[PDB]
């Protein structure tokens, strides 16, 4: 069998692995690391007009959560970008220029959710890499699926990873789980090699 | 000067 | 004994059940995901004046603690709403209507304090659900006590629950664990089946 | 061998350990628990102009991190006050007058740093008391050295500690890992025993 | 009255 | 324009 102290040293691993964010790669497309949305360049938020914010009971606007929720690493339930439909897209500038070998996707656990379903959860995805910071033409480097059966996070490897670097890059949803009316983005991560 | 605090209500539930 | 596959398992399942909201529970009194409180059907925060918000050095406001904190994940020190006394109340208008089938509360841990005491937090309390979303009489639900002594975060399933439904919840602090001054809430969950 | 029972009792306290600011001290240097910044007694703060606010396109005003940050307990990469070179200094007002027995100082983990290299973060580094709350000649009460191939939090204990009371106390910055621009500091706490 | 955000934009890594 | 910070400071412990 096992033994004692080989328990603790497993139950360490396991809880440092846990702390650095999870799966231990560093974050290019983290906001407070120094990345960020480029607004003009994502789908139309999908706004709803149910949260209203108020002061002293007199109304004043309303609340929704911009693209820039999706470099923030609050999940909680709600947490989330959401745009319209099952196809939508999301442009961000990296906090670097790097090689990108992997991007990383989660969505809320089915246990936080009402009857253990995640329809909005996007499905089918695809990266793409801008070369020039400007061009508006991209590069495909990657197509994946999200498994709503999965674990809430899921980290895709560039397949067959074509080393030239990038800053800007594009995440592109195809298709959702099914939700009929919007589709919620929790948070993107993409890790590489710097220069 | 006084205190304070925004507020938030829901009449419908949010994107999740 | 156990084998090593055995306690990876183990710890995987652990921390997987932590990162669940710790209890691997939907809650629909999260603010989030769409709960709110109804301001005017809660106690008076108690207001302290000891802190200050300013800019460039000159005063401006106090800095006090609404009722949506108990709504809100954060749990450190301090984020917790605070009322005079030991007896209090709030409303919270859920995120959907649900039969309701057990609450959680928590308190910061006895580690985390001076002296390891928490006399400011709830002892007994009750919660009621209003059929009607406007009516002012509420039905008892249950009445339970939060355990000092206990885990910091304790849940408690409706003893004989009686399906109907409701939005809105009153939780209802009876008595605290003996602090002189005030009662303090850190944070307040709802559980249950939704339509 | 080990048995069942005894693994899940050890994660059980290995979770509960982590859940309590991952070191189970109580931290009197805690924001939210009550303890403050003395913002004309810390170092300038090292200001970037590389993080723009705005709003509709319109440009605002610069982001930048305050000393407040090392007061607060996200340290996700770049939530951590910076200041210029490796000498600096800021000064605390705990949240209540205690005897300290220890400070933990924490940095962003390798792992999710580019090049697995931390060299802004603080290398030797001491701790002052203020035995009036507004003398300004203090009294050394260790010097330690945050080692960058240690664990992300390190826990240092007044070695010969002399019992009196503080509630102002310094972290005082005397060399960092090499980097050539500016320190970071990502969360800086204090223990201690209180009357 | 509408919806709204402030927008963060970087032109150059903030210090980490 | 330039840059900026709320500052919070206590002159005695908040409700914990
Ligand atoms: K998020
Ligand atoms: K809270
Ligand atoms: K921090």
């Amino acid at each position: 069998g096992v033994t004692e102290e080989q328990v603790h040293h497993i139950v360490k691993d396991a809880l440092q692995r846990y702390s650095e964010d999870r799966i231990g790669l560093a974050d290019y497309a983290l906001e407070s690391g120094g990345a960020s949305v480029i607004s003009t360049r994502c789908s139309e938020t999908y706004e709803t007009k149910t949260a209203l914010i108020s002061l002293f009971g007199i109304p004043l606007w309303y609340h929704s959560q911009s693209p820039r929720v999706i470099l923030q690493p609050d999940v909680h339930p709600g947490n989330c970008w959401a745009f319209q439909g099952p196809q939508g897209f999301a442009v961000v500038r990296l906090s670097a220029r790097i090689r990108p070998t992997a991007v990383t996707l989660e969505h809320v656990p089915k246990a936080l959710s009402p009857n253990s379903t995640i329809s909005s959860a996007p499905k089918d995805f695809a990266i793409f890499g801008f070369d020039e910071d400007l061009q508006q033409e991209g590069t495909l480097l990657g197509k994946f699926t999200y498994d709503q059966d999965g674990e809430p996070i899921q980290t895709f490897h560039f397949q067959a990873p074509g080393r030239g670097t990038y800053q800007v890059v594009e995440l592109r949803i195809l298709t959702n789980w099914g939700h009929p009316e919007y589709t919620c983005i929790y948070r993107f991560r993409v890790h590489g090699e710097p220069a | 000067a006084r205190s304070f605090t925004l507020m938030l209500r829901y009449n419908g539930p949010p994107p999740t």
